[PDB]
């Protein structure tokens, strides 16, 4: 996954 | 309505994670997935019909970049294993390479007030403190959750903004970093971008779909700006003394006065495709703006009345 923010 | 459309004045025809100018506002460059640093002559781009000055060509997937306020010809990069490296756009050699990052670093950034002093932030966990003139972190940070962007504060190298995946802005102050100054909560997920438009003006972006605005000498929230569409991406996030700008997964443009909550204007980025806006960057001061999308097509924009 490119440039996706990480989500938790 | 001192301004009302963005008007195109150059274009260079694949996601683009950075573009930045450097300390003079002379030249540009670009980074991202297709693991090479870009280098481009600004007003060459704006009189000519294009070519890069100087390309570096990477081992990872690069997430920013970051020039140095002092040294014209230095710039950084992180990448998507962790590594912060810093170039020389004239020898073309990195200068420093600093590995303690155990995952993707998304952000790094150079201090204007003290410029030998970088900072990164990672997937990791962790805010690493870097001198240029040392091999090993200066400072190292543990934090609870994913780290998307750190920025130093431009009128002191003690105080940095880190955004969080923990939907927090976490502002420390590097002289103690026990416990943060303050943590600003009100974005409702992570903090993707935080930007200073002066040294009490804090601006950030998050996948809640939204900017805020944020006083940073009395720990206040001031404003918050809506319109563009942000669930997903690394969309940018620019600002300056008066001006946000940010990206848009409708591949627009958006714009807004620091003073007014929805958009002064916007553009559609056009060529069919669910591209989004990757990277934006003020020319400093001015109406001038360098834009990059998830395709690769950079273009400068100028606000226009």
């Amino acid at each position: 996954y490119l440039q996706i923010v990480p989500e938790i | 309505t001192r301004y009302s459309r963005l008007r195109v004045i150059a274009e260079i025809r694949n996601i683009v994670s950075s573009i930045e100018f450097d300390r003079d506002d002379e030249l540009f460059a670009t980074a991202g997935v297709s693991r090479c640093i870009k280098v481009f002559d600004f007003s060459s781009v704006v009189n000519e019909p294009q070519c890069p000055i100087v390309e570096m060509s990477t081992r990872s997937k690069l997430s920013c970049l970051s020039w140095n306020k002092h040294e014209k010809n230095h710039i950084a990069s992180s990448d998507y294993e962790g590594i912060v490296t810093v170039w020389d756009v004239t020898t073309r050699q990195s200068l420093m390479e600093y590995e303690e990052h155990e995952k993707r670093a998304w952000s790094v950034d150079f201090s204007r007030t003290e410029p030998s002093m970088l900072v990164s932030g990672s997937d990791d966990c962790k805010v690493k403190v870097w001198c240029t003139r040392q091999e090993a972190s200066v400072i190292n940070i543990d934090m609870k959750a994913n780290i998307c962007c750190v920025k130093y504060n431009p009128g002191s190298s003690n105080y940095i903004a880190v955004g969080s995946a923990d939907h927090h802005i976490h502002y420390y102050d590097l002289r103690n970093i026990s416990q943060p100054l303050h943590v600003f909560s009100g974005h409702k997920k992570a903090v993707s971008y935080v930007k200073f438009l002066s040294n009490n003006e804090l601006a950030s972006a998050s996948t809640d779909s939204t900017l805020r605005l944020w006083d940073v000498k009395d720990n206040l929230p001031v404003r918050t700006f809506r319109g563009h569409t942000n669930e997903k991406n690394f969309v940018g996030l620019t600002v300056n003394s008066e001006y946000l700008a940010c990206g848009s997964e409708t591949n627009e443009v958006y714009v807004y006065h620091k003073e007014i909550t929805r958009p002064v204007t916007s553009h559609r980025f056009g060529s069919a495709g669910s591209y989004f806006i990757s990277a934006v960057c003020w020319k400093s001061d001015s109406p001038t703006m360098l834009t990059a999308n998830s395709q690769g097509t950079i273009k400068v924009l100028v606000l226009a009345a």
